């Protein structure tokens, strides 16, 4: 099988805005977990072609990941933060339909989870 | 579940 093009993450027919929230998700909650020691697995969609992972489209229909994430938020794809929320939160749970329990990768994503938590907690401001 | 990862130099 081939991998599947990557998400979207530039469309030019949705409106777009800046918000203090948009760009606290960027700069400062995505930023954090981008540079956190357990992000790698994350910051890229899964190649199961190079990882050789035949199922893995087979069993995740909805992939995200953080550099998906990043250039969404980038390219103003969002108008809400909550659409953004929404993709780390399917990039979450992905990893916990895919993976095993008690594998790295599980530990590594309930980790970044608890810390993304943690940040979207000190979220600023609506307009 | 899928076939999985494998180690990611944390364990074991």
């Amino acid at each position: 099988s081939m991998n599947p093009p990557p998400p979207e993450t530039s469309n030019p027919n949705k409106p777009k805005r800046q918000t203090n929230q948009l760009q606290y998700l960027l700069r400062v909650v995505l930023k954090t977990l981008w540079k956190h020691q357990f992000a790698w697995p994350f910051q890229q969609p899964v190649d199961a072609v190079k990882l050789n992972l035949p199922d893995y489209y087979k069993i995740i229909k909805t992939p995200m990941d953080m550099g998906t994430i990043k250039k969404r938020l980038e390219n103003n794809y969002y108008w809400n933060a909550q659409e953004c929320i929404q993709d780390f939160n399917t990039m979450f749970t992905n990893c916990y339909i895919y993976n095993k329990p008690g594998d790295d990768i599980v530990l590594m994503a309930e980790a970044l989870e608890k810390l993304f938590l943690q940040k979207i907690n000190e979220l600023p401001t609506e307009e | 579940s899928g076939r999985g990862k494998g180690g990611k130099g944390l364990g074991y």
